[PDB]
């Protein structure tokens, strides 16, 4: 449970092998849990848009954001665009 | 962008003998038992 | 206590579930030795 | 007979012979091992069953059908909506 | 502090050397945005090109270079400097001014200026005819 | 009774204690540096209410490099003077059952501890060189707190090495109710002296702090190889140079491939429990 | 049903649903007297709006009185905790999110400033002593026997 | 150091670190005990 | 008789709007619900 006391999940025993059961709690226990600050998707709404902007957001609870965060993210990209060229392409065409 | 750096890494763990990861490091010697480094090659490769 | 309230008069009614602004959640309801108090800075008091 | 395993074989028997060939236990018929009907805690952070004794169900390289899950119940696809408030501040030309 | 209570960004400025009619800015200092130390060490992190004194000014003022060898110059300009004030000061007569010692820091792990930087203090005697 | 160390075969952290071995070298880093009071800095007006766990998920959820879920201000039930802890060192602001709380002064010290461990990425922690400093000098001189005058390497041999099963029977690791006494003796205003003498008589705690220094230290470094004696089941890892080669997080993803912000926790951690050995602020 | 919402026993605290400003002209001083009149209209659900407002007359103000605003900021910063009888003001030393309206300002140890006197208020930033002694109530407190 | 910004310094992160555990997972299942292939044996007659 | 939480005392000092609340053996329900909840029946404008 938690405050305001809504559940969550339930936990319960079973005979099964011990990689699912251990990949059915991961995958769950990622599901659950802020993976994302407020303020942090009250900054990519703002970069995305005009300079001059207030920006309200509201609810960011119970709701499941994918992160699009990584602190490889440069060396990621550095690596991808460095043996694909192919991928500027699409860039322009996104910019255009 | 993610999925094919992933798919990149993934193929990477399987050959190049010359990398691991933090732990196990035999099990490993027991799946890669199968390519014979170094008989693998471009052909090879883009077939993966 | 669906079963009851459908004897005892009639309707419906719900079990204080908590709004947003988009969703709704239903809070659990079990109610064993209800009781009421007073809550100074986010923690029960007890009964004075 | 010819051939003859020179090591063992049998790391996936968990039981042989359900029979009574004298009404009592047969005497050489074999019941599972304890390791594999063990149902400990689970840390609650990241799944991975422990056995009882404190060793993790992760290490022992041995199958086990006896551990637990997780489930949520009536909300694992409530998706991810948002509302986002803007407000201009300058506009792009004055006096117009 | 008025200034950066108000705005909440760091604030850079350039310097255009002498010679007026070049507009090039050699280098550009930098003002940071807590005047206490653990900013200065913060802010000196990235830029990767960096440099502070030693006087108070320290904590109002980083330095930002262009290049890699832009460095080895003026660090070497500072230490002819250092190297005059440090004789100057052995005999009592400083100037009416501040700033103790005239040698910078630098977190930059090159093998060449760290060499120079090191071996420098111990060379804090000889008279360098500078510029002169 | 602080925990079996794990390995597939069991321990009890004496052993693994008498199993390394910390050895100086040249290059006398003439270099001693000043502790520091350890920067609080709590704050935020939205808690997590109801039954937060203290001890072993606690323990797991922060220093475990489990999922970096923002871990964020849900600690922050630890101002508030008035909250509660239940014997499973449950934090709480109303006991459900009839369930009985702990005496003060424990309540006093636990919330002491956990306050300052609540809001990271806006507390202001030193440098890290600092922090290894302190640890080796720890680990090296004793509570006596001499300054090094030297440089240390660490070197580990025969575990059927799992450095990575270290950190997980870490994971699995309880404890609240094994430093609570020592805080205790911090908040009714002790002296070094006493403490020192409590530390070393009890040593319960000693062993237990120093394997999590040690700890802290393998998983923050970059010096760092590791080997198996290719003849049994043995693994000699190393760590060589502690203090002198290492002043960011490590991203080598081949011995623990650790992220940003669990790694500031664990500067605060090593910042905070070492911090009332030592002199006046 | 606005009206009617003046009375009925609130329970969850509301916030205001639109807001317009240009951030250099002085023309968002009409969006204050809006707010103004809104409050001296309807004193009961200003009650909780209270944290809301703090900010945003705040943000205006920075934007059209300065000396006034930041002289303001560094004496009474931001929130009231009545330690013990006394008022100590705690600040929000970094403009890293100031106008944030979520903070429970209503519950809790923890009060808006602006609003409660400490006379030396006044005399140190005018305009906004004159902006607070004009919104609140001071018209009665009946019994209802 | 400091130009190469931090994580420049050796084989950068591919699998996300999320995924890392999946993937421990699956090898660790499928090199334990569930595994078949099994070495030497003896050709010998015998009528037990 | 609806109206019987009274909504303010007029003064913006210390109004510390009410506190009871029924505890239910560890939940506990609070009258006021403090935290971010709202429904459009309530976010109001000023325009009017």
């Amino acid at each position: 449970l938690d405050a305001n006391a809504v559940k969550r999940y339930s936990v319960v025993g079973y005979p099964i092998d011990q990689y699912r059961a251990y990949l059915y709690n991961h995958n769950l226990l990622e599901y659950l849990g802020k993976k994302v600050k407020r303020e942090d998707i009250m900054s990519l709404i703002k970069a995305l848009s005009y300079e001059f902007d207030l920006i309200t957001i509201s609810d960011l609870e119970y709701q499941n954001i994918p992160k699009w965060f990584s602190d490889n993210d440069l060396s990621r990209f550095i690596f991808s665009i460095c043996m694909f060229p192919d991928i500027v392409r699409q860039f322009h065409a996104l910019n255009i | 962008i993610d999925a094919i750096c992933s798919v990149e890494g993934i193929l990477l763990l399987i050959l190049s003998r010359q990398t691991t990861i933090p732990g196990y490091e035999d099990e490993l010697n027991k799946l890669r038992t199968g390519i014979s480094q170094p008989k693998v090659t471009e052909r090879q490769y883009r077939r993966a | 206590r669906e079963s009851i309230k459908n004897m005892l008069g009639s309707g419906d009614y719900n079990v204080a579930p908590l709004h947003f602004l988009l969703h709704t959640e239903h809070r659990s309801t079990k109610l064993s030795k209800p009781l009421i108090r007073r809550v100074l800075d986010n923690v029960v008091q007890p009964y004075v | 007979r010819t051939i003859w395993n020179s090591s063992i074989i049998t790391q996936r028997i968990s039981a042989r012979g359900l029979m009574n060939l004298e009404d009592a236990r047969p005497p050489e018929a074999k019941i599972s091992h304890q390791s594999e009907l063990d149902m400990g805690k689970i840390d609650e952070t990241s799944g991975e069953p422990i056995y009882t004794s404190g060793l993790q169900k992760m290490q022992s390289s041995k199958v086990s059908m006896a551990n637990v899950v997780l489930s949520a119940g009536s909300d694992v696809i409530r998706q991810a909506a948002i509302k986002y408030n803007v407000v201009r501040t300058q506009e792009i030309i004055l006096f117009e | 502090s008025a200034i950066f209570e108000l705005v909440n960004v760091d604030l850079q400025i350039y310097q255009y050397g002498q010679n007026i009619f070049n507009n090039e800015a050699e280098h550009t200092i930098l003002f940071l945005k807590d005047n206490t130390n653990y900013g200065v060490i913060q802010a000196l992190q990235k830029h990767p090109f960096s440099a502070t004194h030693i006087n108070w000014h320290l904590h109002k003022h980083i330095f930002v270079f262009h290049s890699r060898e832009q460095l080895l110059n003026k660090l070497l300009s500072a230490g002819l400097e250092d190297s005059q004030l440090y004789q100057r000061q052995k005999t009592y007569s400083t100037k009416r001014g501040d700033r103790p010692t005239e040698r910078m820091v630098t977190y930059i792990e090159d093998d060449h200026i760290r060499r120079i930087q090191a071996v420098f203090p111990l060379l804090l005697d000889n008279i360098f005819d500078v510029k002169l | 009774m602080t925990l079996t160390y794990w390995d597939k075969e069991k321990r009890m952290t004496l052993k693994q204690m008498i199993q390394q071995v910390a050895i100086n070298e040249q290059e006398n880093e003439l270099t001693h540096y000043v502790f520091t009071t350890p920067l609080s800095m709590p704050t935020f007006g939205k808690p997590m209410l109801g039954y937060v766990p203290l001890n072993e998920v606690a323990t797991s959820k922060f220093f475990s490099n489990v999922n970096d879920f923002d871990r964020d201000n849900q600690l922050a039930m630890a101002h508030f003077p008035d909250t509660t802890i239940t014997q499973a060192y449950n934090l709480t602001n109303s006991i459900k059952p009839g369930d009985t709380s702990l005496p003060d002064a424990e309540v006093a010290a636990l919330k002491w501890f956990w306050k300052f461990f609540t809001s990271i990425n806006l507390v202001r922690q030193p440098p890290m060189d600092n922090v290894m400093y302190w640890a080796c000098q720890f680990l090296s001189s004793g509570t006596s707190f001499l300054p090094l005058e030297r440089d240390v390497e660490i070197v580990f041999s025969g575990f059927k090495g799992s450095h990575i099963c270290m950190f997980s029977n870490l994971r699995q690791m309880n404890l609240s109710p094994i430093l609570c006494p020592y805080y205790d003796l911090i908040t009714n205003f002790k002296t070094t002296t006493e403490i020192r003498a409590y530390v070393d008589a009890h040593e319960e705690l000693k062993s237990l702090l120093t394997y999590l220094c040690l700890c802290t230290i393998v998983g923050l470094c970059d010096t760092f190889t590791e080997t198996r004696n290719m003849d049994t089941g043995e693994y000699v890892w190393k760590v060589r140079d502690v203090v002198s080669r290492n002043h960011t997080p490590a991203q080598n993803v081949e011995k623990f491939c650790y992220t940003i912000q669990n790694a500031k926790y664990m500067i605060q951690l090593v910042h905070v429990l070492l911090f009332p050995l030592t002199d006046n602020k | 049903d606005y009206f009617s919402l003046e009375m009925t026993p609130i329970i969850m605290r509301p916030k205001l649903y639109d807001f317009d400003m240009k951030r250099g002209e002085p023309v968002s001083l009409l969006y204050i007297l809006e707010l103004i009149l809104f409050s001296i209209m309807f004193p009961n659900v200003t009650q909780h709006m209270l944290g809301q407002i703090q900010a945003r007359i705040l943000y205006i103000s920075m934007y059209a009185f300065r000396q006034e605003y930041l002289k303001f900021i560094t004496k009474f910063g931001f929130y009231y905790k009545i330690v013990n009888g006394r008022k100590e003001y705690i600040q929000v030393t970094n403009q890293n999110e100031r106008m944030t309206e979520n903070n429970d300002v209503l519950t809790g140890n923890l009060y808006p400033s602006l609003f409660t006197d400490d006379p030396t208020l006044s005399a140190i930033a005018p305009t906004l002593a004159k902006i607070a002694r004009l919104m609140k109530p001071t018209t009665s407190l009946t019994p209802d026997d | 150091a400091n130009l190469d910004p931090a994580e420049f310094e050796n084989t950068p992160q591919l699998i996300e670190n999320s995924n890392m555990t999946r993937l421990q997972i699956a090898l660790k299942m499928l090199t334990g005990d569930m595994d078949d292939i099994v070495k030497g044996l003896i050709l010998h007659k015998r009528a037990c | 008789m609806q109206n019987f939480i009274p909504n303010t005392d007029g003064q913006f000092h210390s109004f510390r709007a009410c506190s009871y609340a029924v505890k239910d053996g560890g939940n506990i329900y609070r009258v006021v619900q403090n935290g971010d909840e709202l429904n459009e029946s309530l976010l109001i404008d000023t325009a009017i």
